[PDB]
RNA sequence: GGAGCCAGCGAGUCUAACCUUGGCCGAGAGGUCUUGGUAAUCUUGUGAAACUCCGUCGUGCUGGGGAUAGAGCAUUGUAAUUAUUGCUCUUCAACGAGGAAUUCCUAGUAAGCGCAAGUCAUCAGCUUGCGUUGAUUACGUCCCUGCCCUUUCCGUCGCUAGUACC
């Protein structure tokens, strides 16, 4: 495509377009339901990705 | 020309004259200028 | 106040135009020329084939005329309208969209050559109204008071619209009948010289790229 | 196919790699070694084209037409066997002057021919500018059409004042 600029450009210089996109929010509802537990003191949830990542390795 | 068919038209319409020369609903005139 | 370069003349002597096209016209822009001369009631036509813009301005700065009008196209589309008032300028420069010939037009019929009134509206600031005199001073001074042609130049958001109407007094209201062209005109360049002299100061020139380019009015 | 051969407007490299002469290599495209120019100084006389002379061809959809397609040789990036822009060969279509209608045009004008810059709008085989060759016909009329100007000429009903009438 051809494209006007305010002033000359150099080959090396790269042009960018800026734009948005947008995002959704995940419908994710898990309850801490720790009374239900045997243990009651290791209810677990979904984990960091930090976690994630290292289980995997 | 465009004039000679403007005036024309107004004319069939009464819309050009007199009102003192001697030789409608109000919705409808507004027809007639919608037409034309 | 009418600018300095038109206030010797302005009302004194009857403008005197020439509209001429770009080397090797299409049709469509041959036709576009033909009602511009229609428009303005004292221009004239000339063939603009191999004429060299000094030997152009020399000869229509002899000759005694007023304005010139160079008209530019891309595939037969009008695409430019510059106006180079003579002795000394100002040029004024103008982009056409949305170009609209009468010839587009089916059994439209023969305009009339009358004096025009004039309209212009939405003309405020301080170069609107320079706008308003460079194209104001195009047309013959006393139009008759009967005169049944009235050009409107209605300026909305820096774009001029131009339409050509004729009317008719009724008895409880006035209709008017465009006989076109319509065009939408925009002011992008203005200089202080003939359009031959490359190097005339600029008065004003149209910033596109300044980051309020988008929102920005002028007229 | 050879030979002859002539313009103008412009553009062009600093904390860079632009216009590029000349030499060599390459069928070409292009490659390579140098060189002048920040430019009325170098590219550049931009040795442009059309155009002229001598030759081949010969009324045959033919040596007109070059659409479509195949195969290769190179440039540009980039890491893909990706596209990109050039050249070589082959392939060789519709098209034999175009209905009804329709648009424009009066002198360096219609028309043909190329060169340059893409310099805030628009433009990318498109815009603008520049230059070369250069005509036929008309330059008279309101007869038809259309648009105006003048009667600071003639009719109808008006409006103002008055007189009476039904
Ligand atoms: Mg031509
Ligand atoms: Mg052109
Ligand atoms: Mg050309
Ligand atoms: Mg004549």
């Amino acid at each position: 495509y051809r494209a006007a600029f305010e002033d000359k450009i150099l080959m090396s210089d790269i042009v960018i377009l800026r734009s948005w996109y947008p995002v959704r929010v995940k419908k994710f509802y898990n309850p801490v339901t720790s009374l239900l537990l045997k243990e009651k003191t290791e209810w677990k949830g979904l984990r960091l990705t930090g976690q994630i990542r290292a289980a995997m390795n | 020309s465009q004039l000679k068919n403007l005036k024309a038209a107004l004319k069939a319409r009464g819309l050009t004259g007199q009102t003192n020369v001697k030789s409608y609903d109000r919705e409808e005139k507004k027809k007639a200028i919608a037409e034309i | 106040q009418v600018d300095d370069e038109y206030a010797a003349t302005s009302g004194i002597m009857d403008p005197r135009i020439i509209v001429t096209t770009s080397r090797d016209p299409s049709t469509r822009l041959s036709q576009f020329a033909k009602e511009i001369k229609l428009l303005f009631p004292n221009a004239v036509r000339l063939n603009r084939g191999n004429y060299v813009m000094p030997n152009l301005v020399d000869a229509c700065k002899k000759s005694g005329t007023t304005d010139l009008v160079v008209l530019h196209e891309h595939r037969g589309v009008p695409t430019s309208l510059t106006i180079s008032h003579f002795p000394h300028g100002p040029t004024a420069q103008f982009s056409l969209h949305n170009v609209v010939m009468r010839h587009d037009i089916i059994n439209a019929g023969n305009q009339s050559e009358v004096n025009p009134h004039l309209i212009f509206d939405n003309f405020t600031t301080a170069l609107g109204k320079r706008v308003v005199c460079i194209l104001k001073h195009l047309f013959n001074a006393g139009p008759k008071k009967d005169s049944e042609r009235v050009i409107t130049f209605a300026n909305r958001g820096d774009f001029i619209s131009v339409r050509q109407h004729v009317y008719v007094r009724t008895r409880e209201g006035v209709e008017i009948a465009e006989v076109g062209p319509r065009f939408e005109m925009r002011l992008f360049e203005l200089r202080l010289g003939t359009l031959e002299n490359k190097d005339a100061d600029v008065e004003w020139q149209l910033r596109r790229f300044i980051r309020t380019a988008n929102k920005k009015d002028y007229l």
